[PDB]
Order: structure tokens, then C-alpha cells, then sequence
């Protein structure tokens, strides 16, 4: 079974910082694999928003304009892990954040996700 | 098994597409010359010249789009929205190109 | 919200290659007709017919390769061995098709 | 055991310059032939304009390839310039191909 | 900003070589046709046809080599030996193509 | 395996000087390879900025316009270690500095940077 283990949610003051991590296991990975890890957030009364995505081998990254420059995603390729660093957290960042993994057309999502309250 | 680098595969396809686009542009340039040399006396001069000119403009445009499709990296997730839009557009222009070449044939073979 | 599905991307590209191939197949067959209607009266009849026929056979072969490049799923990590080989071969045959269309264009003027 | 990748890219740019030189020679020979035909040829004006554009583009690409050889692909400060110059050369080389396609068709 | 991806750089340059080689194949094939159509009566027919034929054979060969260069990832030290050998060979053949096109020009100017 | 080992953080006054260093291990390096080491800084309310970069095999260097002529990046290829000498630091230099490596067209960055300035 493919599993994503998610951690780092919590309660923080506005303007604070947090670091989510997502260790993925149960599938083979190589360099030049068409692989992404990312983070998606959901909140009451709002749509599902893709927060960040990384190609963990090549290091290319995407951010939503709502967090671009404030957030930063990174990869830990030999530990098959990704990290999302949050800084200058706004009240509007209050949401549940789910790790995304994408492997060659197969989409995997966090078993629970984790809650960020600002 | 160890996978392909899908960006290199997609670039090599975009290159073969640019090569076939060149071969078609060179055929339609030859058709244009062979029509313009016959001139206004030919029965279908106006529509055939218009069709070939449209086809060439579209082909040069698709060649430019294929340059940009080779420029951007299909591994880069920030570029997905551009590579996807550019490839959809290139496929749609190649569709209009093939339709116009169907009509260029339907006139030329007379 | 999801990334590019590279199978749909490779399929759209292979389809566009097939459509440019079909357009060139029609252009070459129209030239073949125009040459065969002139026949042995034209000093380059034999080589131009040979070049056009070689182009048609090559690019029909490329179209069959592009049909297989559409059939095999670029998401499947095992089928990559066939997909890379056939895409190399298609690039080579497309290059030869270019070379022959260069000679067709030079000899047709 | 890895290559000096600047020597590789420099030597590629050298081959690209050499092909551009051979093409510029062939285009200048063709322009010489065209100008000896004069206005008695039908496509004289557009063929002369096509070859003129082709030569100007080729001189442009040749100067780009001079700078793609002078700057060092290992020098990280030149990566922005070498990237811009290489994308521009890919563009101008495409326009050169398209123009020589039409010069061929009107040949 | 991030460094040049040298496999993209070498791909783009080998593509520009392939494009300039195709444009020279067009120029040489046009010259060949213009010579063969004048035939044996031209003073330099034999050497000029020989030189243009050598140029074409070498130049199609270079195009095939450039298609093999793009096959190997310049990021991979396991393939640098083949990449460097094939690029040496392609550059040498391109130099010979230039020398032949110098002689083609020297006879074509007559 | 690849690891970056990063050191030299501080909290110095304006006009002070510091020396970041970043060892790397797990990959071979040679008198000619397409190897880069560099330093990128990230700060609250400002974008990511590449501070400096070097090719250790060649000693060619890049710098930001705010950095050129006062910092100096260098590398010791005998111990696969890069250094960033930072001189005449300013309050605007208060940022988290992360080591970067590029090799084989693939990317690695430091797991956690350092804050450098008061």
C-alpha cells in the first residue's frame, strides 16, 4: 500500500512559522521519474486550493499566488520526504493541509491531513 | 524498471513534429510557387492561394509554438499550465492545418 | 489543479505528428499524381517518382509507429523500453522523410 | 572522466558556425546568380528579398555563435547570457530554415 | 535562478545544427539539381557534381549523428565518452562539409 | 546518497563579518564536471534571492548586485567544501541562508539554513 505520513500541524500566532513534512513510501522512485509531491489546503466556505508542488528530483517548484514567496517547499530525496515551510502565516492561512503525491498518473492523498490554525 | 525522462521524450516528439511541419511547409511552399506561376488564369487561383497561405501561416505559427514547447521543461510544475496550453493550441492548429491541406488537395488534384 | 498527464501529452503530440504526416502524405500523393500525368516526357520523372514513393512508404511507416506510440501508455514504467525505442525510430524515419522531401522540392521546381 | 562541458558546447557552436558559414556561401552564390538574371526573372524581387533576409539572419546567428564561444558555459555569471543567446539562436535558426525553404521553392 | 541544464543546452545546439544542416541540404540539393539539369556540357560538371554529392552524403551523415547525440543525456557521466566521441565526429564532418562547400562555391562562382 | 553539511551561522552586528561553509558528500567530483555550490537567502517579507554561486572545478563565481564586492564565495575541492565569506554585513542581510548544490542537472539544498545577522 502507498502511504503518506504527515506531520507538523499546530496552532500558531499570525505572522508565525510552521513546517509540515510528508514522508511517502510503498512505491519505487528514481531520478527522471515523473514524480511530484505537493500540499493542498481546504477550509470551510472555500474551494480546495493547491498550495505548493515540487518535482523532488529536479527541484522545480510551483506555488499559489496566495502563498508565493511566503511559503517554500523542499525535498529530501534519499528519505523520499518533502517539507513545506510556512512563514508570515496569515489568518487566511487557517486551513487543513493535505500532502499530495503524484506518481505517473496515479494520485495519492493524505490519510488524515493535518490542521493549521493561525 | 528505470523510467524514461519524459521531458526528453516529449522534446524528441516535439522535434519530430517540427521536422514533419518543415516537410509540409516545404511542400506547401512548392505548391504556392506552382500556383502563383500559373496566376489568375487558373480556375481556383483565389481560393487555392488563400488556402495555401493560411496553411503556411499556421505552419510557421506551429513551428514557433514547438520552439516554445521545447524551451520549457515538462518536469517543471510551474510551467505545466503553459506547456499544456501551448500543446493544446499546437494540436488545434495542426488540426486546422490538416483540414486546410484536405481542401488544398481537393482543389489541386483537379 | 492536477499536473500534466504525460500520457495525454504524448498522445496529443503523436496525434499532431500523425496529422502533419497525413497532410504531407496528401501533398506527396498530389505531387505523385501530377508527375505521373506528365510521365516520361519529364527528364526527372524516374528519380522524382522514386523519391515520392520512398517518402510515402517511409511516412506510412511513421504513421504506424505513431499509432503504436499512442497505444502504449507513457505512464506505465515498464512500457518505457518500447516507447523510447519507437520514438527514436520515429525521429530517425522523420529525418529521412525530411531529407527525401528536400530532394523532392529541389527536383520538382 | 566527465567532459569539460564548455569545450563540448564551444565545439558544438563551432560546428553550428561552420554550417552557417557554408550556408552563407551558398546563399551568396545564389544571390550572385539571381542578380545576374535581373528583372527578366519573374520572382526576382521576392527572391532577392528572401536571400537578403537569409544573409542578414545568418550574419546575426554567426555573431551570436561568436559570443556563445567567447563566454564560458562553466561561468555561472554568463548562464543568463548563454541561455538568452542560445534561445535567440534557436529562433533565428528557425527563421533561417523557413526563409531557405522559400528560397528553395522559388529556386 | 538556476544553472544551465547542459543536456537542454546541448540538445538545443544539436537541434540548431540539425536545422542549419537541413538548410544547407536544401541549398546543396538545389545546386545539384541546377547542375544536373545543365549536364555534361558544363566545364566543371564532373568535379562539381562530385563535390556536391560528397557534401550531401557527409551532411546526411552529420544529421544522423546529431540525431544520435540528442539520444544520450549529457548529464550522465556514463555516456560522456560516447557523447564526446560522436560530437568530435560530427564537428570533423562539419569541417569537411565546409571545405567541400568552399570548393563548391569556387566552382559555382565561375 | 547525498548530504550537505552546513555551518557558520551567527548573529553579528552591522559592519561585522561571518563565514558560512557547506560540505557535500555522496557524489564524485573531478577537475572537470558540471558541479555548482551556492548560497540562497530567504527572509520574511522578501523573495528568495541567490546570494552567490561557484563552480568549484573552475572558480567562476556569481554574486547578487547587493552582494558583489563585499561577500566572496570560494571552494576547496580537496575536501569538497564551499565557503561564503560575508564582510561588511548590513541589517538588510538578516536572512536565512541555505546551501545549494547542482549536479547532473538535479538539485539538492540544505535542510535548514542559518540567520547570520542580528
Amino acid at each position: 500500500e502507498v502511504q503518506l505520513v504527515e506531520s507538523g500541524g499546530g496552532l500558531v500566532q499570525p505572522g508565525g512559522s510552521l513546517r509540515l513534512s510528508c514522508a511517502a513510501s510503498g512505491f519505487n522512485v528514481y531520478s527522471s521519474s515523473y514524480y511530484y509531491v505537493g500540499w493542498v489546503r481546504r477550509a470551510p466556505g472555500k474551494g480546495e486550493e493547491l498550495v505548493a508542488r515540487i518535482s523532488p528530483s529536479y527541484g522545480y517548484t510551483y506555488y499559489a499566488d496566495s502563498v508565493k514567496g511566503r511559503f517554500t517547499i523542499s525535498a529530501d530525496t534519499s528519505k523520499n520526504t518533502a517539507y513545506l515551510q510556512m512563514n508570515s502565516l496569515r489568518a487566511e492561512d487557517t486551513a487543513v493541509y493535505y500532502c499530495e503525491v503524484y506518481i505517473f498518473g496515479q494520485y495519492f492523498e493524505s490519510g488524515q491531513g493535518t490542521l493549521v490554525t493561525v | 524498471n528505470r523510467p524514461i525522462n519524459v521531458n526528453h521524450y516529449a522534446n524528441k516528439q516535439s522535434a519530430a513534429e517540427s521536422m514533419l511541419d518543415i516537410a509540409l511547409l516545404m511542400a506547401n511552399a512548392s505548391q504556392l510557387k506552382a500556383v502563383v506561376e500559373q496566376g489568375n488564369d487558373f480556375a481556383f487561383f483565389v481560393p487555392l492561394v488563400v488556402l495555401i497561405s493560411i496553411s503556411l501561416v499556421l505552419q510557421i505559427g506551429v513551428g514557433v509554438l514547438l520552439i516554445f514547447l521545447v524551451k520549457y521543461d515538462l518536469n517543471n510544475p510551474a510551467k505545466h499550465a503553459k506547456l499544456d496550453f501551448l500543446n493544446n493550441l499546437a494540436t488545434g492548429l495542426v488540426f486546422i492545418i490538416v483540414v486546410v491541406n484536405i481542401f488544398i488537395t481537393a482543389f489541386g488534384v483537379q
